[PDB]
C-alpha cells in the first residue's frame, strides 16, 4: 500500500517543467545642451580687470 | 477455533463442517480491500 501511494506521490512530482524566456529591455536616453557667453575686460599697465 | 497465517495470510479453522459452511462465509466476509482513499495529495501551489 505506501509502494502504491509513493508511486502516485513521484508520478506527480516527476512532471515537466515548462520554461521561461526572459527578455529585459533597457532604455537610457540622455540629452544635454548649453550656452556659456560673456564679455571679460583687462588693463595690465594699471591692473583692472572685470 | 481459529488460526491464521501470514506468511500466506490465510485463515485456518480447527472445528465443524457446520464451522466450515459459517467461517468460510467469513472466509469470504472480511476479505474486502478498502478503496484508496487519496490518503495523502500533491498540489500545485499557482502563487505562493
Amino acid at each position: 500500500d505506501i509502494m502504491n501511494a509513493m508511486l502516485e506521490v513521484i508520478g506527480q512530482l516527476d512532471i515537466r517543467r515548462a520554461q521561461v524566456l526572459i527578455e529585459a529591455l533597457i532604455v537610457e536616453m540622455a540629452e544635454g545642451d548649453g550656452i556659456n557667453l560673456g564679455v571679460q575686460w583687462g588693463s595690465l599697465e594699471s591692473g583692472s580687470v572685470i | 477455533k481459529f488460526v491464521a497465517d501470514e506468511r500466506t495470510n490465510s485463515i485456518l479453522i480447527s472445528g465443524d463442517p457446520k464451522v466450515r459452511e459459517r467461517l468460510k462465509r467469513l472466509i469470504k466476509q472480511l476479505d474486502v480491500e478498502m478503496a484508496a482513499k487519496g490518503n495523502n495529495r500533491v498540489v500545485y501551489l499557482k502563487y505562493a
